[PDB]
DNA sequence: GAGAATCCCGGTGCCGAGGCCGCTCAATTGGTCGTAGACAGCTCTAGCACCGCTTAAACGCACGTACGCGCTGTCCCCCGCGTTTTAACCGCCAAGGGGATTACTCCCTAG
DNA sequence: TGCACAGGATGTATATATCTGACACGTGCCTGGAGACTAGGGAGTAATCCCCTTGGCGGTTAAAACGCGGGGGACAGCGCGTACGTGCGTTTAAGCGGTGCTAGAGCTGTCTACGACCAATTGAGCGGCCTCGGCACCGGGATTCTC
């Protein structure tokens, strides 16, 4: 119940910031779908770079870089 | 009896949240969802309160990023109406598989 | 010295032959030694201190 | 580019909109950045035009 | 004078496969490819020592960039090869 | 006191001194340790080993016995921990996997 | 058409009724070897699709010589290059049908893995 | 005489071409195209036949690549022609402007 | 007669390599328009290489390594 | 023609955005030397130009037929809206676990 | 007028014979990796301080879940025409290949001046602290699409 966290009129929300007036009911689910693959991939090079720090908590600093590092530099949290 | 056009406060809205650019994803459940697959493969894991915000902010840019190319497609669909198969044509055509 | 599985700590039959840790039958080379995360291998081997 | 980006609406104060607005409309600055993402920035306002309902 | 891996990765090939020919623009794409693997590991290695503020690379940063660059399973088949063969050149005892 | 290379030390086929030589004067670091090329090594030896195997079977495949670019092409496009690994890269004289879509055929 | 093929199923419905209420005993040893075969070829597409995961399995040596031949490379030719092609959420719909008619088996011998080892 | 059905020895003529790995232009007109568009840039400039090989077997890799996205997104539009607005909604989604 | 050098089959013999079947008359010349945005960014890239190096002819190096710095890489040229 | 729904003008803490002093390293200056970049000078590979035979590939006109496209009738499933209700969020207090940092040491990597 | 038989013509089958044709192995060589010796400074260990962040309170409140009326949008279906596929006649200028010429790639030699290295120095940019006004927020009136 725990994945249920995302809701709907937050993806209504995402929806209409990129200016569709119709969205049909099974949009909801596949953009969980898609989004659950995407952050698990950015999960996957954050840790590693956690643990080669020999750190046990996360920061901003290695997520810029795993962003960097695939191909999204971020700007605004340093890096 | 005011019953609006369906359609019309839709596009309405979409122009407040167009000049809108704050955070459109609660906090506390997406918190929970990068610690329950953040739980998988290293337990105990201590989390910086920035990292949440960059990753609300890289996922709300992908959303949208692939939003306006699906809006893209389904516009050259000729629909309005978007679908799962114009979700699976714009990752394909961004290449991301 | 005698040979003990790593992961129930009966009698260990056989070995594996990429992350070197002794098992017992084929269940649990199937379940837990095959499909095993990275990293672990290690700290399983730091018991006997073979690492 | 900020700063023109700041004086057009209104605030003497640079914000990450501002920033936005000021990177995306130049188009070789849109390319140089066609990679990156700001923060507190949003998107430009784009409306279709078979989206746009009615006629004339 | 100029450099190529040719006699290494034909023996590699001889090692398995003895009865197998060669064209040489084979060697060269795979001269290239084996160059530009090295290439990216070497600098997500240097770039990732960077990061952790040291000025030594080791076999765990390339540990951790071969983790970072290869998929899963090959990722554990590398690393399975290079401990096997780190831990018998270590071994000079 | 005569010994032989570090190679066979670590019973690789690869030279370890060469990618040694490579790592020290590539600019990558103002340190390199002792068992950096020794890993580096045993990763090159595994991934030539096993885009060989590949090919070899490829090869194999054809009814001919020797290496060429088709085979490659075929070997590396036809697996996909390959594909990933290699997506953006177009191998030389490699041409295209054969492949038509399903409504495209004569249904009738 | 729809309404021939709903007296048609009432018919068949009404049939099995009557079966089960004459010889329950013989409906019920159909139904539970309907049951079995089901099963059956159920757990032999769980193995086939088992071993088409597997790289180094001689399946996927046979896919891969299937492969190079239909490159190597008629009705039929073309019918083996469509149904060659990968389908893990076809495979998935159909074990999902598959358990379906197994439920549905299932349910007709009720109307007519353990932890010990 | 026999004749054949319109789109089935085009299927041959396909799995001939995508057998087939030779090489589909010819190489005099692309040298003298690439020696009047490098001409624009600096004049009195030779070239090398590496270098013509290698320009001609990336743009070979270039419409390709293109030229399957276009026809997925063709067969995207429900239709089995392609058109110029497959090709402009292929390269937008694709990410080159 | 050099921006129309490639003749009328010869997109046809790509296309029919990129497993197409029914192909209109107007896309030639939209073809050949891709063709040149696609060539001036490669050959602008290609003489700064060349020019940089105090040389006035190209060689099969500086092409490559044009081709290796938007991410289209291309083996086989590599030595 | 009305009505939600906007845009626009004026009062209010506030708390987060500009100065300012203290001062500690880090940019600046000078001297020395040993090598690497530049220039001159040299030998031959290899790139450009043209002539001519062969011919398979390419242009052009003719036509025939599937396939792009215009229109149409229809379920029907998304969209606006009232009603619960349920979890998100803000204010806050306390812990203690984890990062930073100091400080010597030795070994192993540069030469 | 049709059919069957006989005779001639041609394919072929399998080992030749010449006979190239593009591949894998037996000798030089030179230079760079390996062994041995010296140094010093870079991780490594570890203890201690302090800071932030993970739980745990609780109220309250925008906001999600859920059900319900209704309206254009997507669905298949059918006809109209034309555009792309097919084909043969007629070029043409790609391809081979051959030769002739000369720029320019590429290697070597030699020099000297730019830059690493080292020791002393002074100043300027980080930071804790202090102070105040731009903008969000709230309240209420003008104004514009929509029905």
């Amino acid at each position: 119940d725990n994945i249920q966290g995302i809701t709907k009129p937050a993806i209504r929300r995402l929806a209409r910031r990129g200016g569709v007036k119709r969205i049909s009911g099974l949009i909801y689910e596949e953009t969980r779908g898609v989004l659950k693959v995407f952050l698990e991939n950015v999960i996957r090079d954050a840790v590693t770079y956690t643990e080669h720090a020999k750190r046990k908590t996360v920061t901003a600093m290695d997520v810029v870089y795993a962003l960097k590092r695939q191909g999204r530099t971020l700007y605004g949290f340093g890096g | 009896p005011h019953r609006y056009k369906p359609g019309t406060v839709a596009l309405r809205e979409i122009r407040r949240f167009q000049k809108s650019t704050e955070l459109l994803i609660r906090k506390l459940p997406f918190q929970r969802l990068v610690r329950e697959i953040a739980q998988d493969f290293k337990t105990d894991l201590r989390f910086q309160s920035s990292a949440i915000g960059a990753l609300q902010e890289s996922v709300e840019a992908y959303l949208v990023s692939l939003f306006e190319d699906t809006n893209l497609a389904a516009i050259h669909a000729k629909r309005v109406t978007i679908q799962k198969k114009d979700i699976k044509l714009a990752r394909r055509l961004r290449g991301e598989r | 010295a005698k040979k003990y599985c790593d992961v129930t700590g009966l009698k260990g039959f056989y070995k594996s032959p990429t992350n070197n840790i002794r098992y017992h039958n084929a269940e649990i080379y199937q379940l837990i030694v095959k499909p095993m995360a990275p990293g672990v291998d290690q700290e399983y081997l730091k018991l006997r201190g073979a690492n | 580019l900020a700063g023109n980006a700041a004086r057009d609406n209104k605030k003497t104060r640079i914000i990450p909109r501002h920033l936005q607005l000021a990177i995306r409309n130049d188009d070789e600055l849109n390319k140089l950045l066609g990679n990156v993402t700001i923060a507190q920035g949003g998107v430009l306002p784009n409306i279709h035009q078979n989206l746009l309902p009615k006629k004339s | 004078r100029k450099e190529t891996y040719s006699s290494y990765i034909y023996k590699v090939l001889k090692q398995t496969h003895p009865d197998t020919g060669i064209s040489q623009k084979s060697m060269s794409i795979l001269n290239s490819f084996v160059n530009d693997i090295f290439e990216r590991i070497a600098t997500e290695a240097s770039k990732l020592a960077a990061y952790n503020k040291k000025s030594t690379i080791s076999a765990r940063e390339i540990q951790t960039a071969v983790r970072l660059i290869l998929p899963g399973e090959l990722a554990k088949h590398a690393v399975s090869e290079g401990t096997r063969a780190v831990t018998k050149y270590s071994s000079s005892t | 006191k005569a010994s032989q290379s570090r190679s066979a030390k670590a019973g690789l086929t690869f030279p370890v001194g060469r990618v040694h030589r490579l790592l020290r004067r590539g600019n990558y670091a103002q340190r390199i340790g002792s068992g950096a090329p020794v890993y580096l090594t045993a990763v090159l030896e595994y991934l030539a080993a096993e885009i060989l195997e590949l090919a070899g079977n490829a090869a194999r495949d054809n009814k001919k016995t020797r290496i060429i670019p088709r085979h490659l092409q075929l070997a590396i496009r036809n697996d996909d921990e390959l594909n990933k690994l290699l997506g953006n890269v177009t191998i030389a004289q490699g041409g295209v996997l054969p492949n038509i879509h399903q409504n495209l055929l004569p249904k009738k | 058409e729809k309404e021939r093929v709903a007296k048609e199923e009432e018919e068949k419905k009404l049939k099995e009724q009557q079966w089960r209420e004459t010889d329950l005993n013989g409906w019920i040893k159909d139904k539970r070897l309907k049951l079995n075969k089901l099963i059956k070829r159920r757990k032999e597409k769980l193995k086939l699709r088992d071993e088409m995961k597997d790289r180094k399995s001689q399946v996927s040596q046979n896919r891969m010589k299937n492969l190079a031949s239909l490159a190597e490379d008629n009705d039929e030719d073309w019918l083996i290059y469509t149904d060659i092609t990968q389908n893990p959420e076809a495979f998935e719909e159909a074990l999902e049908y598959e358990y379906k008619d197994i439920v549905e088996l299932e349910r007709l011998l009720l109307e007519h893995y353990d932890w010990r080892n």
